[PDB]
């Protein structure tokens, strides 16, 4: 049952990637405009 | 009919069964409305004599009115049901909004300036 | 191999959690 | 033959002209870009699949002389569809059967010839491992069989085609669904075939085996992948359980699959309605009026007659159970001339204070309320009509006899008109006293509800909520920050030239 | 709808009532899901010849409802009837709780192995090296080099 | 031409909506319809009418006469451009395109009007064109198209004073504000009644007087009524010709309560038969009732219920059921007693009732911005 | 309650000022 | 998009509120008062 044990971890962690990376790429442009305002 | 204040029609349905006995169900149906009339004696009524609320259930003159009259108030008197219609104690509470609103004001201040 | 496919994917969760806290601090410090 | 020979030959090529550009683009895109490439970043063939459902819902009507769809099946079923050197001849094979329709006569598929149009997962190197190809190439003939239904001895042809799609579906349930969207792409094809499955194979025959098989299909969800199997497998679970009387309402209370996490605005929007009627038949206590309202407001823009006329009815059924009623006659577009008159004629009696006017409704349209089946919810409105009455008379009159209110409410009995009033003080509603010896019911003038702490709660319900929609206008906002390419400070050449000019200022 | 007769006090309708808890545990699976959970009553009762299959079907029904540890402890105390069938989609459901719970406890047992150690119910570590013999005997050793580390042994 | 063109639509109302009264309306409406070149606006009025089987030659002589005016425009456009004046093509059909507005439908009106709008460099023609678009905007009840050219109209009167183009315009906004149920704005647009003129659409100035008094009697309170409509010599002498409306207005002012209902049935029944008040005759008098009730009832506190029958209007149980639906309707601020037979009143401070509309508008705008917020960004 | 009612509308206007910076920029630059 | 699977298949509001309070009540008062001048 390696298809239904190990490969079942491939399908799950990607969903955490798919929105936490979106959170970062939102928040860092939000930093970047303000840093351009600073300098 | 039990949903609204239809009492008398329900007690007309107590005995008007065409189907079968239903006796054990209309005896629960009897107790569960016995404490309901025994509940709705507790309004701001006036003096009721020993005939009117004596006959609102189904009794002429047993000591079942002594069972209810000593169970709750509306005390056994000279043909009298005593009205302790007070409803006085609970108002004038500033402190409870001064605790709950004291929480909710700061909770308004949390999602007001602090970034989330 | 396939055993690396979750351990190497939680290593970037250890690396991934800190970033929102870091820019979370830079949210106030650019004001200050 | 002139009228057929000039109006029948143009509807083969132009549907071929658009279907070599929409689902041959899905044939080149969802087979080679979902089975072999990532489709999560580019899942446009699901909405293109929505287009190739909604177009074909009203594309075909006729029994197809000139083989205008009847010649498509000897064309579209001979498909290897393995790779580009094997489909480069297939691009010719989209043309080589046009000579079979036009030059010769093809197999006229008229209710009998669907058997040699289905036994092709074997002819010329066809497979089942490419289930983005074999589930779409299952559904692409599985739809137009069942789109008009043709209930005359086509039920077994549709049935066997559903059996081959069940071979693709068991291969979906068991065989290699990791990181390919094999499960995800065929939960939409599986979901859409559950309704043709469920409009031939439901109300004709034996849905209660699709109960057990559907709990197996729900069983293979939620472990391997956490999307698309949590959503449709619960309304498709619910849709006859609402028409049944099993205990599966409290199971839907304790279910973990109640949130399938942004279920595509279409199953999710109706799901809140389907669970709205659950607490309707299990006694709305103003819990689900916001989920009925939300189920209304998350609708698209097509028509109203299928579900929206019934949420426009049932949404304020449950508020008629409360005591509040908005006017239903609003945007009179299709729903407010055709499907109100018994039901707005209901609430016209509820907004009055008459007792047997409700009976004048419920003898006039008792059967129309049983046409949809809301009648067991309509039957309990007498309680709220009489609470509307006692609020109306207790609000209007101040010192009113009990020997007047029964006659104005045509109750025909004062002796329980003490008792409806009695439970009206019991349950909350009206507060003040009754002079049962005299007859009059006195009521105090309760003004300055302002200082009483209700409108601070009417505030506080909407303070935090308007801050919530402010916060949603903050959080749904920072994605268009993107392509912020370069914040150049000043320059390099003009900075060196400014340093040279300052050097000239220092030399001068 | 077989559920109402769980107070027979004649212990072979418990057996005949768990006759239908494996074949038709799809349709009224939604029925007996939250309302009646008297598995532990006959499981702790003196009445034997059940308490064996009863923990299997609570390991079925509490799994999908998010009670993973409730299906996991009955998955331990269920016995020989529980691990006899590995021809379904269910062994991946139970060892992803069992061996996961095993290694996340064996990190603490890698901290302090001596004293206050695990009361294993003779299968929580038995299917560890049993399924590890499945790994050693199913030809794959680029992963059998892996479970030997992941067991922290 | 569009100057008698409102009577046409009012007589279309007179044809359609009174079902028994549809004979002399289809006689005189045809008397105006199959002459003066009218072609388009009565085919569906012919459907609501009888068969009128041989209308073919009647349509042919008038599409022929329409073709005559069309082809003399087609004889004008090439002579106009040979030696040009002020774009004499659009100067011919800037006058005959209103003929095409009456005779044709709104299209040959609209492309020629928006066409010729760019011709004249002063508003002396433009604002009259916009007045024409307003008048057809009433005719096809173009409730969105009136909103444009009202503002586009009013954008022109600021240069100059143009009071025959502003006070005349106020009649259009007043008839729109009484077309909709906006009475306090209808009388406020009907404030002057001095510069208002012997119009085309109300050829009787006295009909305008009746309209502004019928909206003013709701629209303003006693101070405004005891200064404004009672001291105007320009308003008194025109209802001096009115026996009914003078009595109908003064009976409320002179506290003549029982006779007020008599002329109330008259004016309300006429309002039921009237065009443009037929949407709201049901809403009018139910405001008049509660106004006449509250005026008398806020005088006393200990006034009984069996006083109003003989002094105010007969039927004690009618007063019972009529006040019960108003206190129960949430207005008419008093509290009636029953079995001691007296009507009590109260007084609310403006702390709850002034708050009720605030929670109404708050829930309305919260519904608005929440609905829009669900619409945008998917 | 009034100012709280205004603030969300302000940020909604600020949202539309960002969607105009999204849709009319992604097609232009790429 | 917008397929929405089918399970079965001012000028307007103020006078509708008058249809709420004023649906089947009076409707034609021109003669009831003249029939109440002699009774009342």
């Amino acid at each position: 049952g390696l298809r239904q044990y190990y490969l079942s971890k491939i399908e799950e962690l990607q969903l955490i990637v798919n929105d936490k990376s979106q959170n970062l790429r939102r928040l860092q442009a939000q930093r970047n405009e303000l840093n351009a305002k600073v300098r | 009919y039990l949903m609204e204040g239809s009492y008398n029609k329900v007690f007309l349905a107590k005995g008007n069964i065409p189907a079968e006995s239903y006796t054990f169900f209309i005896d629960i149906l009897l107790d569960t409305i016995r404490d309901e009339i025994a509940g709705c004696i507790e309004k701001a009524y006036e003096k009721i004599l020993f005939t009117e609320a004596t006959r609102i259930l189904f009794f002429n003159t047993p000591k079942k009115m002594t069972d209810y009259a000593k169970k709750r108030g509306w005390v056994l008197g000279p043909n009298n049901y005593y009205s302790f219609a007070s409803q006085q104690q609970k108002p004038e509470d500033t402190t409870i909004p001064s605790t709950e609103l004291a929480k909710q004001v700061i909770e308004y201040a949390r999602q007001l300036e602090m970034i989330v | 191999d396939l055993y690396s496919r979750y351990k190497k994917l939680q290593q970037e969760l250890e690396f991934l959690e800190v970033q929102e806290e870091y820019i979370k601090d830079e949210q106030k410090n650019l004001k200050k | 033959p002139p009228g057929g020979g000039e109006q029948e030959p143009p509807p083969p090529p132009a549907p071929q002209d658009v279907e070599m550009k929409e689902e041959a683009a899905t044939g080149g895109g969802s087979t080679g870009e979902a089975d072999g490439k990532t489709a999560a970043a580019a899942a446009e063939h699901s909405q293109r699949e929505l287009d190739t459902v909604t177009l074909e819902d009203i594309k075909e009507h006729v029994k197809q002389l000139e083989k205008a769809v009847s010649g498509k099946e000897p064309r579209f079923v001979l498909r290897a569809l393995r790779m580009l050197p094997s489909t480069s001849r297939r691009l010719n094979h989209y043309v080589l059967y046009k000579a079979v329709q036009g030059f010769f006569t093809s197999n006229n598929a008229t209710r009998d010839f669907l058997l040699p149009f289905l036994e092709e997962p074997m002819d010329t190197e066809a497979d089942l491992q490419f289930r983005p190809r074999t589930g779409k190439a299952a559904s692409t003939p599985l739809l137009p069989e069942v789109e008009a239904y043709l209930q005359l001895l086509v039920v077994i042809f549709m049935m066997n085609s559903k059996r081959y799609k069940e071979a693709q579906k068991i291969s979906d349930d068991l065989m290699q669904k990791i990181s390919t969207q094999n499960r995800r792409a065929l939960d939409l094809v599986a979901a859409k075939c559950y309704y043709y499955h469920a409009r031939v194979y439901e109300f004709l025959d034996k849905l209660d085996v699709v109960r057990s098989f559907l709990h197996a299909r729900l069983r293979t969800a939620t472990l391997r992948h956490d999307a698309d199997g949590q959503a449709t497998l619960l309304n498709l679970l619910l849709r006859n359980y609402l028409h049944y009387s099993l205990y599966d309402q409290a199971e839907k209370l304790v279910s973990k699959s109640v949130f399938p996490e942004q279920a595509n605005n279409n199953e999710w929007a109706r799901y809140l309605y389907y669970t709205g009627r659950i607490k309707a038949i299990q006694l709305e206590y103003s819990e689900a009026r916001r989920t009925m309202t939300n189920a209304l407001r998350k609708a698209p823009q097509h028509t109203a007659v299928g579900f929206k006329q019934t949420v426009h009815k049932l949404l304020i059924v449950v508020e008629l159970l409360l005591g509040e009623i908005p006017d239903r006659l609003q945007f009179r577009q299709p729903s407010l001339k055709r499907s109100l008159m018994p039901y707005f004629l209901l609430t016209q009696a509820v907004r009055t204070g008459n007792l047997a006017k409700f009976n004048q409704v419920l003898d006039q349209f008792g059967e129309k309320f049983q046409a949809d089946g809301t009648y067991t919810l309509i039957i309990r409105l007498r309680h709220n009509v009489i609470k509307t009455g006692v609020r109306m008379i207790s609000l209007s009159y101040s010192r009113i006899s009990l020997a007047d209110i029964a006659q104005k409410l045509q109750l025909d009995s004062p002796e329980d008109a003490e008792f409806i009033v009695a439970k009206a003080i019991r349950d909350g509603v009206i507060e003040a006293s009754i002079n049962h010896e005299k007859g009059y019911v006195q009521s105090k003038e309760m003004i300055d509800i302002y200082s009483t702490r209700e409108p601070q709660l009417a505030f506080h319900q909407r303070i935090s909520f308007c801050l919530d929609i402010h916060n949603m206008s903050v959080k749904a906002m920072r994605f268009p920050p993107k392509s912020y390419n370069k914040d150049l400070e000043s320059a390099e050449e003009r900075r060196e030239r400014e340093q040279q000019d300052l050097e000239f200022a220092k030399e001068m | 709808g077989i559920i109402s007769l769980l107070d027979e006090d004649e212990p072979q309708l418990k057996e005949f009532a768990l006759h239908k808890l494996n074949a038709v545990v799809n349709d009224f699976w939604a029925e007996i899901s939250e309302s009646v959970d008297k598995i532990e009553v006959l499981y702790e009762d003196e009445g034997f010849r059940s308490r064996q299959f009863a923990a299997l079907v609570a390991s079925k029904v509490f799994y999908h409802l998010g009670a993973f540890e409730e299906s996991l402890n009955y998955a331990l105390g269920a016995g020989d009837l529980f691990n006899v069938n590995d021809n379904s989609e269910y062994v991946e459901t139970i060892i992803a709780k069992c061996i996961d719970h095993y290694t996340k406890q064996c990190v603490e047992n890698a901290d302090l192995p001596e004293g206050e150690k695990k009361p294993i119910d003779q299968r929580l570590e038995g299917i560890v090296n049993k399924m590890f013999q499945r790994c050693l005997d199913d030809h794959k050793y680029k992963q059998a080099i892996g479970i030997a580390l992941e067991t922290r042994r | 031409p569009k100057n008698p063109d409102l009577r046409i639509a009012q007589l279309r109302f007179l044809l359609s909506l009174p079902e028994h009264r549809g004979d002399a309306a289809v006689r005189d409406e045809l008397m105006a319809a199959v002459r003066d070149n009218n072609m388009a606006p009565y085919y569906e009025a012919l459907c609501k009418s009888l068969d009128w089987q041989i209308d073919v030659d009647l349509l042919n002589k008038m599409k022929k006469a329409n073709e005559d005016e069309l082809k003399r425009l087609d004889e004008e456009l090439e002579d106009a451009e040979k030696n040009l004046g002020e774009s004499e093509i659009r100067d011919a059909m800037m006058a005959k395109a209103e003929y095409l507005c009456r005779i044709g439908d709104k299209e040959g009106a609209l492309t020629a009007f928006r066409k010729t709008y760019d011709k004249t460099v002063a508003l002396g023609h433009r604002l009259d064109i916009v007045f024409y678009l307003l008048r057809i905007g009433l005719f096809y009840m173009d409730n969105d198209l009136i909103t444009r050219n009202t503002e586009k109209a009013k954008s022109l009167i600021e240069e100059g004073g143009d009071w025959d183009r502003r006070n005349r315009l106020k009649v259009y906004q007043g008839l729109y504000c009484v077309a909709i149920r906006d009475f306090k704005q209808a009388a406020e647009l009907f404030l002057d009644t001095v510069s208002t003129f012997t119009s085309y659409e109300l050829m009787d100035y006295k009909t305008f007087v009746t309209y502004t008094v019928y909206v003013s009697m709701i629209a303003l309170e006693r101070p405004d009524l005891r200064e404004k409509v009672i001291k105007g010599a320009e308003i008194l002498e025109v209802l001096h010709s009115l026996p009914a409306v003078r009595q109908y207005l003064f009976s409320l002012y002179e506290c003549r309560y029982s006779v007020f209902f008599q002329s109330l049935a008259v004016v309300e029944q006429e309002m039921k038969k009237d065009w443009l008040f037929a949407p709201h005759y049901r809403y009018y008098v139910r405001e008049m009732r509660i106004h006449a009730y509250s005026q008398l009832l806020e005088s006393y506190r200990s006034l009984t219920l069996g006083y109003m029958a003989e002094a105010f209007g007969v039927g004690v149980e009618f007063i019972d059921q009529e006040l019960s639906r108003f206190i129960a309707a949430g207005r008419l601020h008093c509290k009636i007693d029953k079995v001691n037979e007296i009507v009590e009143t109260n007084r609310p401070d403006s702390k709850n009732w002034q708050y009720q509309e605030t929670i109404k508008k708050g829930d309305l705008l919260l519904n608005r911005v929440q609905k829009l917020s669900r619409v945008i960004n998917m | 309650y009034l100012a709280s009612l205004i603030r969300s509308v302000v940020a909604l206007h600020n949202l539309i000022n960002n969607k105009i910076a999204n849709r009319d920029a992604e097609k232009k630059e790429g | 998009m917008s397929e929405k699977k089918q399970p079965v298949d001012e000028d307007n509001w103020d006078d509708d509120n008058v249809e709420d309070d004023f649906s089947n009540q009076l409707r034609a008062e021109l003669e009831k008062h003249g029939y109440k001048m002699e009774t009342s």
